[PDB]
């Protein structure tokens, strides 16, 4: 497929460690810094919550997570972010089914656990709960990564 | 003083994991289409069976459910819940005879064990064990139990 590219770059960023001491799938905000480290796609820098603000500024959003499969089929990457009171979350976006019709595939890390953690198994809507799934924001990159 | 309850597969009834001991039971229906064997519940409702009383009582909103991150107090009148959300988590703990919440606490960021002796809470970590963690907090389990 298209999307290559960006499935290739979540599952090689998997076991790395952004952070010197904290490997990524332990932390949501590393592992979305190595994606695009890797694909070589400019990321604000902090937590989390400081990343999801600094996305909301630069980065153009998308109206749904179905919209946001769409956008990585064609090979962009796509963060699903949502400000937490201390500890935001943030996801890459894969394409493929639609969980519940309505939220995409995604790859993440999560210091909650294995059970916050997808290697691409779990769509956003079994990452966040069912408050926070439908106030998720979904970001893409203007250009594209596997074109 | 809470006992982890495994949570299992119940044969008659089709994609209903729970489990019981003499007081309660708790239980969980898997929505998820891929996996039958899943880790996590982020669909309501959770059902409380009061096996005292004969009667029972829905759960109705919550956050993702961790299998396995279920526990049942002593006397059988509290239920302890592992819920996470994003990279949030949290412990709550419901009355068993009337599903409504009596305690909440944020458990963001750290990682936990709960048993008989109580609450601990890490933080830098280097595994999924709170046996990794560099700094390690007891907390009193009393709040959740009130007995």
């Amino acid at each position: 497929s298209l999307d290559q590219c960006i499935v290739n770059a979540c599952k090689n960023s998997w076991d790395k460690s952004y952070l010197a001491g904290t490997p990524n799938k332990d932390n949501c905000s590393g592992f979305v810094q190595s994606v695009a480290a890797e694909l070589g796609v400019p990321m604000p820098r902090g937590n989390a919550n400081a990343m999801v603000d600094g996305l909301e500024q630069s980065w153009t959003k998308l109206a749904s997570g179905a919209e946001a499969a769409q956008k990585a089929a064609q090979g962009f990457l796509v963060i699903a972010g949502l400000k937490g009171r201390t500890y935001g979350h943030v996801a890459v976006v894969i394409s493929g089914p639609l969980y519940r019709q309505k939220y995409p595939m995604c790859w993440c890390g999560s210091i909650a656990g294995a059970v916050g953690q997808s290697q691409g198994l779990k769509s956003v809507g079994q990452v966040w709960n069912r408050t926070d799934r439908d106030r998720l924001n979904y970001y893409v990159y203007s250009l594209a990564s596997c074109s | 003083a809470f006992t982890q309850l495994e949570i299992v597969p119940q044969f008659g009834s089709p994609n209903m994991f729970g489990g019981e001991d003499e007081h309660v039971r708790v239980m969980f229906s898997n929505e998820d289409p891929n996996d039958d064997n899943p880790d996590a519940f982020p669909e309501p409702p959770v059902y409380l069976a009061d096996r005292d009383s004969g009667n029972d009582c829905r759960i109705e909103d919550g956050g993702i459910w961790s299998r396995g991150g279920v526990f049942l107090s002593q006397d059988g009148r509290r239920v302890l819940m592992h819920e996470f959300s994003g990279s949030s988590a949290e412990l709550v703990s419901y009355d068993s005879a009337t599903c409504k919440v009596v305690h909440r606490e944020d458990i963001s960021g750290q990682r936990w064990a709960v048993d008989k002796d109580g609450l601990r809470l890490g933080q830098k970590c280097s595994g999924e064990s709170v046996d990794s963690c560099a700094k390690i907090v007891k907390r009193s389990l009393a709040p959740f139990c009130q007995t």
